[PDB]
RNA sequence: AGGUUCGAAGACGAUCAGAUACCGUCGUAGUUCCGACCAUAAACGAUGCCGACUGGCGAUGCGGCGGCGUUAUUCCCAUGACCCGCCGGGCAGCUUCCGGGAAACCAAAGUCUUUGGGUUCCGGGGGGAGUAUGGUUGCAAAGCUGAAACUUAAAGGAAUUGACGG
């Protein structure tokens, strides 16, 4: 039976998506399919922040970012628990998880 | 009503401008859109206070048809409109459910609160949907105080004021009292009623404390 | 660890603290004796274990409304209900504030020309509508 | 609604549905006299036109053709006619 | 270029951005419009100037996306190489 | 013509009881372009095309129309960026006791025993079998058209409860 009403892809007024390779595997997916992910991590890792800070030949120096964009396979999501099992009525909800900001 | 008698005595408007009662804004159900004037540049829709008084006056006289009093079951989820439905009970001799429904109150005859009532008043279609279902299991005639965005599946006559504020509230149960009081006799309806409408407004615990500590230190200096 | 009390003693506790209210007090050993005297308990464990209960539910009740229901909190309730009437009205605020577009619906049922009804102009934006999607 | 009246409709309901699909159709172009500053005749220019139309005595434009309707010039009076 | 001693004189040879701020500007919902331009100077010092530049949101605007559309960026693409030739 | 990278075949190193595999190292044809063939895909929305009717809502893309204001040149009218709506044609979404359906679900898969708008292709228990044979197309690989003998009481679909899941 068909499991998702889209079909595990944003693919709807068009044939043909070109596909990508999983970050950690290197599985062609469609770019419509893939899991993706926008990582905005910190270079200094702030566990260790506080070194470099007072290492620092500067004054006042704001650490870079790091910006990698991440592409999975469903089952390198799966795996590495990007992604989890859902119920149905679970399956059909579509926000992104929350922040826990605080 | 078409008569002279049955209109709308400015009074009145005054208190609905006060309270609100006439901003609804800013979604509209499309079974709504008979009762609204038009939209605010705010995004507020204006509901005309005609069709909302004899709307109004529609539900009294329904609720008037009823011969034994306890037979109207007046119903408020919300605190706000659950002090309204306790005194308007209290006024009229309806039979209040304030607070939580529990489910199978008019279907399941076996339990200890079933109760059998003939006309149901509701304060919000939205907030109270399950007694709108029952009453739909057991032939149940329903009216309804119903904003621009409430949906109207098993209402029959949808009173269009708002139900957000506690102000239009109280004053919408308050009316519907006073109407109710005065198409039987209770009220000779030349003079004006005695009871004033700031009795069925909510009170929230904070404003409650500091007025009764204003109270206090007012009343020892 | 593992002292949550079961139904038998939390629903006895109920319905003494309901009934007799006025004859116990925060001190275990009391209630002890009054839960003793007022109901058959078969086993002394279950005596205590009931008036314990008692006890802590009173110390919540002292505190605040807790169920329940005490007639002194309950009329205490109806009264801040019932009462507060206030002197003057809430709604007689003697300079409503209207839209134009109010002031026009009024105007076209006859009572937009006899009020006190003080009005602002309207508020130039469309600015409503909060923006779509994340940020 | 149950028991919309299909045949009294409102004219505001009127103007605002297409100008097929009402009860009976009826364009929503018209024409107009236009005049322009520095001469003394009048044109009576289509108002959804495609043309560049020129008035014959000095050989000026007075329209544009865009996508649905004539842009006239710069300031120039236009009077619809007959509505 | 050439040595004075314990000297090296340096001539100009290129500019660049740092990769953070590049990664950094590029975001969702918006058209990124870049364009480049060979160009000598007036002493024989032949460039390749690239430029970059992205939609903006105004700040009352409530839908999601600010995207140009295909004649909006080409027209902005030739603004860009004409400023960029014309000043260097 | 060209051959960077990948990489059927192949060689080797591992892992394993075995390992002509999965993992690793190398590597032919191929992958790229030009010219000529082949006509197949889970070539899928597993849903023929044309037309009509039957709920709501919020968005989105293109075009048009109309409106408070903000912004750009420029100081004005345009013209762009935004904001609030309406109409048309699109890709979709949410919601609904419209109705349907074995159900999953579907605003089409509805308007069907209350059965008829027009029309094309196509199925008839499971196998044997898309096989044999004839014909026909192709350089080939293969494509299209396409049985029978014989065999069998189920094979399937969708949901439910358990059991099991490296
Ligand atoms: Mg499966
Ligand atoms: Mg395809
Ligand atoms: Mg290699
Ligand atoms: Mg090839
Ligand atoms: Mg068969
Ligand atoms: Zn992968």
């Amino acid at each position: 039976t068909k499991k998702r009403r889209n079909n595990g892809r944003a693919k709807k007024g068009r044939g043909h998506v070109q596909p990508i390779r999983c970050t950690n595997c290197a599985r062609c997916v469609p770019k419509d399919k893939a899991i993706k992910k926008f990582v905005i991590r910190n270079i200094v890792e702030a566990a260790a922040v506080r070194d470099i800070s007072e290492a620092s030949v500067f004054d006042a120096y704001v650490l870079p970012k790091l910006y990698v964009k991440l592409h999975y396979c469903v089952s390198c999501a799966i795996h590495s628990k990007v992604v989890r099992n859902r119920s149905r009525e679970a399956r059909k909800d579509r926000t992104p998880p929350p922040r826990f900001r605080p | 009503g078409a008569l002279d008698v049955l209109q709308m005595k400015e009074e009145d408007v005054l208190k609905f401008l006060a309270a609100g009662t006439h901003l609804g804004g800013t979604n509209l159900d499309f079974q709504m859109e008979q009762y609204i004037y038009k939209r605010k540049s705010d995004g507020i829709y204006i509901i005309n206070l005609k069709r909302t008084w004899e709307k109004l006056l529609l539900a009294a006289r329904a609720i008037v048809a009823i011969e034994n009093p306890a037979d109207v079951s007046v119903i408020s989820s919300r605190n706000t409109g659950q002090r309204a439905v306790l005194k308007f009970a209290a006024a009229t001799g309806a039979t209040p459910i304030a607070g939580r429904f529990t489910p199978g109150t008019f279907t399941n005859q076996i339990q200890a609160a079933f109760r059998e009532p003939r006309l149901l008043v509701v304060t919000d279609p939205r907030a109270d949907h399950q007694p709108l279902t029952e009453a739909s299991y057991v032939n149940l005639p329903t009216i309804a105080l119903c904003n621009t965005d409430s949906p109207l599946r098993y209402v029959d006559i949808a009173i269009p004021c708002n139900n957000k504020g506690a102000h239009s509230v109280g004053l919408m149960w308050w009316m519907l009292a006073r109407e109710v009081l005065r198409m039987r006799g209770t009220i000779s309806r030349e003079h004006p009623w005695e009871v004033m409408p700031d009795l069925y407004f909510y009170r929230d615990p904070e404003e409650i404390e500091k007025e009764e500590q204003a109270a206090a230190e007012k009343a020892v200096t | 660890m593992g002292r949550v009390r079961t139904k038998t003693v939390k629903k006895a506790a109920r319905v003494i603290i309901e009934k007799y209210y006025t004859r116990l007090g925060n001190d275990f050993h009391t209630n002890k004796r009054v839960c003793e005297e007022i109901a058959i308990i078969p086993s002394k464990k279950l005596r205590n274990k009931i008036a314990g209960y008692v006890t802590h539910l009173m110390k919540r009740i002292q505190r605040g409304p807790v169920r329940g229901i005490s007639i002194k909190l309950q009329e205490e309730e109806r009264e801040r209900r019932d009462n507060y009437v206030p002197e003057v009205s809430a709604l007689d605020q003697e300079i409503i504030e209207v839209d134009p577009d109010t002031k026009e619906m009024l105007k076209l049922l006859d009572f937009g020309s006899l009020s006190n009804l003080q009005v602002t102009q309207p508020t130039v934006g469309m600015n409503f509508k909060t923006p779509r999607g994340p940020v | 609604p149950l028991a919309k009246d299909l045949l009294h409709p409102s004219p505001e309901e009127e103007k605002r549905k297409h100008k097929k699909k009402r009860l009976v159709q009826s364009p929503n172009s018209y024409f107009m006299d236009v005049k322009c500053p520095g001469c003394y005749k009048i044109t009576t220019v289509f108002s959804h036109a495609q043309t560049v139309v020129l008035c014959v005595g000095c050989s000026t434009v007075l329209c544009q053709p865009t996508g649905g309707k004539a842009r006239l010039t710069e300031g120039c009076s236009f009077r619809r006619k007959q509505h | 270029e050439d040595v004075q001693g314990k000297n090296c004189l340096t001539n100009f040879h290129g500019m660049d951005l740092t990769r953070d701020k590049m990664c950094s500007m590029v975001k969702k919902w918006q058209t990124m419009i870049e364009a480049h331009v060979d160009v000598k100077t007036t002493d024989g010092y032949l460039l390749r100037l690239f430029c970059v530049g992205f939609t903006k949101k105004r700040n009352n605007q409530i839908r999601k996306t600010s995207y140009a559309q295909h004649q909006q960026v080409r027209q902005i693409r030739k603004k860009m190489m004409e400023i960029m030739t014309r000043e260097v």
